[PDB]
């Protein structure tokens, strides 16, 4: 058709096969890193969830039982790296 | 009452003009830690978490990349120090991602359909004027 | 066997529950004919 | 106690199997994969205080789920009840060694991690830190009571005996 | 150390702000012990240095010989001083061994 | 048992007007609210300024009473089971006591499994004969008003701190003083004394 | 028929964007968006040997030689790797476009050319032994598909445009266009006496062209039906069979069309293929198609 | 008009004449509209598509954003090609999607921005509010009143 129509088609044909076959959509791309978070986030998430017996926080009161089974493991850990006399 | 250090090392070089912010961005962050939770929802009592973790993070990458006001060596100390996050910054220096929130408003792990939060959807291609809030976050349209 | 051996593993599962705990991305499609075509039901189509 | 450390390192010698190569499990790898896990860093004593809070909060949650709102868990990980129980509240109230066991994993992890608050308060010394320490994994079987809800760890307790003689 | 019915101590309050304490770590000479006093009490010592490490996985070490030769006359409180192993004649792995597959115990050896 | 099933029974009103939809599939996710024995919860959105529907009751819920597992209302006609019913016979009689019905459910999906998986069981031959003044009350174009977001429970209090970002209504909640706001989902299902019937 | 009822070729990651037989037809090798090509035995039992790695995109286009000792393909990196039948080695890489490379034919009997076509606009005549191109034709819209003809004077292009291209190797000129299509071009593949040449395209229609000497001047010889494109704008390619009887072409709605060459009648019209289908095949001998789709799946059916 | 009408799965490969033939005789009036059908669990028939992520999720994303979207059925009433949505808007802006370059540009919203982090409490980098639009929304004069009378209306029930 007109020069306009074929430019808008090629626009739209470009711009398409740019962001459909970009480096980041293969087949085996393993997705990025989950990264370190700031140390207080976990703090306050430990000093609201207190003793469990606030109500607003019930939904998860299912949840922490489910970590019961975990907590000889997250001992494990904790004791095995002890921080070792000559360190601060 | 400041932060203790872990180096043990005097710090360096510049280091007496970046501090009085330094030590406010670090008193405003125990407020935050600090705040009780009342009319404040259950992910939104940890927004301001986030925030101010961001400002202290692009305070010290303004004076390192824009300002040039620092050496590698006061730079890289307060990322050792914890006052700068190393891995926000990498991004901030990528081609797309230059506001961004969080490290986990672009965690693809992090939410059901495997994507980035709506944040990073660019606000012209909502178009629509929709007003958003980011639950990870807080944020309202880093891209 | 192939048949027994399935329903084996899918008991011989619940023995360890998680010692490499599960994994999940096989995110798919399907192709969906409603039955109940309506002029502005869909919004306009046959599928979904 | 030479004697019986030199059992001890005979008894391992001798029944080695070779390891049995295996598939990698990696369960913090398929933890921090999930939605559900953060992952930061922080000072030991910090994490070693939530562990603790969380433990006890396990257990007392365990302990109110079951209604059982006669009993009490102090922050030392003792379990008393807080009035005198009838016989069905007796009947109804009585743990296993599961329960028992980690209750007292507990306490032992609270023992070290008091040990490194007092000593990060400023509290008692960095040498008497090691003492304390010291004490503490060679008197489990004085200071926890686990050998009460498992037997065996007699096995282990002895042998920090041994330790203690050859030190 | 605390008592049974003390609520556990906040981090954030009590700790996070106290500087620790000074820790046990020998004072080493500066002449003597040169090429180990600059990193021997850091937590994982020489870790960001590619010449004795590879990288922070922190697996495979490279030492110099003086470093080998200090670490070693630091260390002659916790090592031995036997050469060889004909020390243990009778007194080894196998020879216990023998011992447990009969009847025999070793006069300073295990029953 | 459990349930453990593909792909939701659903009507058209309640997936949505896009013919492109995400859900996601939990496994054993809920109970039912009425068999309560745990099935397979699908959730999605339907549009984008609706509420995030999802499945309420069992596959085996919808087979025997020919429903959608969210609004349960019919599949064919559009309309509340009583009303289906008043046009029909009643001849399930599904029990209401509790171990009755466990019981009866067990065995009707037993019966189900029994089966090819595609029919209404009971439904289908009194299926066959239709077209009563049902099919001239039948709504023809799809509601899309029950696809709605709640009240805005801190807004009728005035006290609304999220404001113009709430995804809730601010807008009236219906007068009480009215036969049809009681409602229970078992009077809506079984047929009985349901207001909008 | 031979040993061919049906089977089932899998092992694919991705779509399977192209798939030929062998010379010989003894043989084959598949690839597509997996960024890996497959060659299994077609006799036997139709198992894979040899994979032929080094592709950094989707190995869109996928060529034979007329012996077929050497095969060729084209990823969407703006590489070519030219791979061997035999040892499956990288052999003879040409690297000369901005952009995706769309398609690639390797010219039969004359001394060895090659052509290809890219997002870039160009299309470039590339021989095999001097590491650069030969010629380039700027054209301004992509290029989706391209063809020798028998004679290797000629190249036919499909692009964006709707608008098959021929150009004279020895002017350097736009010698033809052929018009007849209303949207773009995606699949072009001449006969095997070089008579006739067979385009898929978006405008619904599968067209025949005739391209000789002496020609009506009006080359829209015939058109076929059924053939659907739809939102997923796969490229799609046609085959002609080896004595130039039927028609192969892929769709969009998971059926092999393969219409009669001199009638035009839908030969056949099989299914069990559950996603669109991008190539269609057929073997050098036998009557066996070998159909490849999304689904990541091909079948050998035997007529 | 050589095979069965559905049992599945043939076994040699077929001709266009042998399976796609229509089925000869009346339709049976015993069958509704979710009879007839061709459904495949009691509410209609689901298949396992294959489509492409990018191109679903484009299709997804413009209508939930404009209203439109093209057809994924597979052949629906025969043609090439239709349009499913508010189809007005489709035409009007030539059948744009979310992720290609806009035509419509204009009435952009006004928001703050204080991009330095060194003035602490007036720092917000991507948490910056509208100027317009603002925060708690109390509802109005008489719509206070008569919610404290459904509120009243709940007391006299319980
Ligand atoms: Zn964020
Ligand atoms: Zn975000
Ligand atoms: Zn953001
Ligand atoms: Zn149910
Ligand atoms: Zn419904
Ligand atoms: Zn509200």
């Amino acid at each position: 058709m007109s020069e306009e129509k074929l430019q808008e088609k090629a626009r739209k044909w470009q711009q398409l096969q740019a962001k459909r076959y970009a480096e980041k959509r293969k087949f085996g791309f393993v997705d990025a890193q989950k990264e370190d978070m700031p140390p207080e986030h976990v703090r306050k998430i430990i000093r609201d969830h207190g003793d469990m017996t606030n109500r607003k926080f019930r939904h998860d009161k299912r949840v922490y039982l489910g970590a019961l089974k975990y907590m000889p493991h997250a001992v494990l850990k904790l004791l095995e790296n002890m921080p070792m006399p000559w360190e601060q | 009452m400041p932060k203790v250090k872990r180096s043990r090392k005097a710090p360096p070089d510049g280091w007496e003009l970046i501090e009085p912010t330094l030590d406010e961005l670090d008193q405003k962050m125990r407020e935050a830690e600090t705040e009780p939770h009342e009319g404040k929802r259950k992910v939104e009592s940890l927004w301001p978490i986030f925030r101010i973790h961001h400002q202290k993070t692009r305070y010290i990458f303004d004076l390192f990349y824009k300002r040039k006001a620092i050496s590698r060596e006061l730079y890289e100390y307060c990322i050792k120090e914890g006052y700068a996050d190393k891995n926000l910054i990498a991004k901030w220096k990528k081609q797309g991602y230059e506001n961004l929130c969080c490290l986990r408003c672009i965690q693809t792990r992090d939410t059901n359909f495997g994507t980035n939060c709506i944040c990073r959807v660019p606000k012209s291609k909502l178009e629509v004027g929709r007003i958003i809030e980011c639950t990870h976050c807080g944020c309202r349209g880093c891209s | 066997r192939v048949a027994l051996e399935k329903s084996v593993s899918q008991k011989v599962a619940a023995a360890m529950p998680v010692r490499a705990a599960d994994k999940l991305a096989p995110a798919q499609y399907i192709r969906y004919t409603p039955s109940q075509q309506g002029v502005a039901f869909n919004s306009g189509a046959k599928q979904r | 106690s030479y004697q019986k450390l030199l059992k001890y390192y005979v008894l391992n010698a001798l029944k080695h199997r070779p390891p049995k190569a295996q598939k990698k499990r990696y369960l913090f790898r398929s933890f921090k994969a999930t939605k559900f896990f953060q992952s930061t860093k922080l000072d030991w004593v910090e994490v070693g205080l939530q562990v603790c809070r969380q433990g006890y909060n396990m257990l007392n949650l365990l302990i109110h789920r079951k209604n059982l709102n006669y009993l009490h868990l102090d922050y030392n990980f003792n379990l008393k009840p807080v009035k005198t129980l009838t016989t069905k509240e007796r009947k109804k109230s009585r743990f296993g060694n599961a329960f028992h066991l980690c209750r007292e994993v507990l306490r032992l992890t609270k023992l070290v991690v008091d040990s490194h608050v007092q000593y990060r308060l400023g509290n008692v010394d960095a040498f008497q830190l090691a003492d304390g320490l010291q004490y503490i994994f060679a008197h489990v079987g004085q200071l926890t009571g686990m050998y009460r809800y498992k037997y065996k760890l007699m096995r282990q307790i002895r042998m920090c005996k041994d330790l203690k003689h050859l030190i | 150390p605390f008592d049974d019915e003390e609520p556990p101590l906040d981090y954030a309050d009590n700790i996070l702000d106290v500087e620790p304490l000074e820790a046990i770590q020998l004072e080493l000479d500066p002449e003597e012990d040169a090429p180990v006093l600059d990193w021997f009490y850091d937590h994982q010592p020489l870790r960001d240095s590619r010449k004795y490490v590879n990288g922070s996985t922190y697996q495979r070490w490279q030492f110099t010989l003086p470093m080998m030769s200090t670490l070693y006359r630091l260390a002659n409180q916790l090592l031995t001083d036997l050469v060889d192993d004909n020390y243990f004649y009778l007194f080894d792995l196998k020879a216990f061994f023998t011992s447990k597959a009969l009847n025999m115990a070793i006069p300073g050896g295990p029953k | 048992n459990w349930e453990d099933a593909d792909f939701p029974i659903l009507c058209q009103t309640c997936l949505g007007e896009n013919p492109y939809i995400r859900m996601t599939k939990e496994k054993y996710g809920k109970e039912c609210k009425i068999c309560a024995r745990p099935f397979t919860v699908f959730r999605w959105c339907p549009g984008v300024r609706m509420r995030f529907k999802k499945t309420e009751v069992c596959q085996t819920c919808s087979k025997l009473k020919n429903v959608c597992q969210t609004c349960l209302l019919d599949l064919e006609y559009g309309l509340p089971i009583q009303v289906r019913d008043a046009g029909l016979s009643f001849k399930d009689d599904m029990p209401k006591s509790d171990v009755n019905k466990e019981y009866y459910t067990q065995n009707m999906e037993r019966e189900i499994s029994n089966s090819d998986g595609t029919r209404p069981v009971g439904m289908l031959g009194k299926a066959t004969s239709t077209s009563d003044m049902l099919l001239k009350l039948a709504r023809t174009t799809p509601y899309y008003k029950r696809n709605r977001p709640h009240i805005c429970s801190f807004w009728v209090k005035g006290e609304c701190k999220r404001g113009e970002e709430c995804p809730y209504r601010h807008e009236k909640p219906t007068d009480p003083d009215d036969p049809l706001a009681d409602q229970n989902i078992k009077d809506r299902y079984y047929g009985i004394n349901d207001p909008v019937a | 028929s031979l040993q061919a009822p049906i089977m089932l070729l899998s092992g694919h990651e991705g779509e399977v964007y192209c798939c030929k037989f062998h010379p010989n037809g003894s043989t084959l090798a598949s690839a597509g968006f997996d960024r890996l090509i497959l060659l299994w035995n077609v006799y036997g039992d139709c198992d894979n040997y040899a994979t032929l790695k080094g592709h950094s995109g989707a190995v869109m286009e996928l060529h034979y030689n007329t012996d077929g000792s050497m095969l060729f393909s084209a990823s969407t990196d703006k590489t070519v790797a030219v791979w061997d039948s035999e040892t499956g080695e990288r052999v003879k890489r040409l690297k000369g476009h901005t952009s995706f490379v769309n398609s690639c034919y390797p010219a039969r009997r004359g001394p060895q050319l090659v052509c290809t076509g890219s997002d870039d606009g160009t299309v470039k005549l590339w021989d095999i032994r001097k590491k650069a191109a030969i010629q380039t034709f700027q054209n301004t819209y992509q290029v989706l598909a391209v063809t020798f003809n028998d004679t290797s004077d000629q190249i036919i292009s499909g692009g964006i445009d709707n608008d098959i291209k021929v150009w004279d190797l020895r002017q350097n000129k736009l010698t033809y266009t052929m018009r007849g299509h209303a949207d773009s071009v995606t699949g072009l593949s001449l006969s095997s006496e070089g008579s006739y040449l067979l385009s898929n395209a978006m405008d619904n229609t599968v067209r025949v062209w005739d391209v000789r000497p002496f020609a009506p001047k009006e080359r829209c010889v015939k058109i076929f039906q059924g053939n659907v494109h739809n939102f997923e704008k796969n490229l799609l390619r046609c085959s002609w069979s080896p004595d130039g009887s039927k028609i192969a072409a892929g769709s969009a709605d998971r059926f092999v069309y393969v219409w009669d060459t001199t009638s035009r009648r839908i030969l056949y019209k099989l299914p069990g293929h559950a996603g669109s289908i991008n190539e269609v095949a057929f073997h050098p001998d036998e009557p066996i198609i070998i159909s490849a789709s999304s689904d990541k799946r091909l079948y050998m059916g035997e007529i | 008009v050589h095979l069965d009408p559905a049992v599945k799965e043939v076994q040699y490969n077929p001709t266009y004449e042998t399976m796609f033939a229509p089925e000869f005789g009346p339709e049976n009036p015993f069958r509704t509209q979710q009879m007839a059908a061709p459904r495949n669990m009691l509410s209609g028939y689901a298949e396992p598509a294959h489509i492409n992520d990018f191109m679903f999720e484009q299709q997804r994303r413009t209508f939930a954003t404009y209203g439109y979207a093209l057809d994924p059925s597979l052949d629906n009433h025969q043609v090439s090609a239709k349009y499913i949505g508010s189809v007005e808007e489709a035409e009007k802006n030539q059948g744009l999607t979310v992720f290609e370059t806009g035509q419509k540009k204009t009435e952009k919203r006004k928001k703050f921005k204080e991009n330095d982090a060194s003035n602490i409490d007036g720092f917000l980098g991507p948490w910056a509010k509208y100027v317009d639009e603002k925060d708690v929304a109390k509802p109005s004069e008489e719509e206070q009143k008569e919610l404290d009378e459904i509120t009243a209306k709940r007391q006299k029930k319980g």
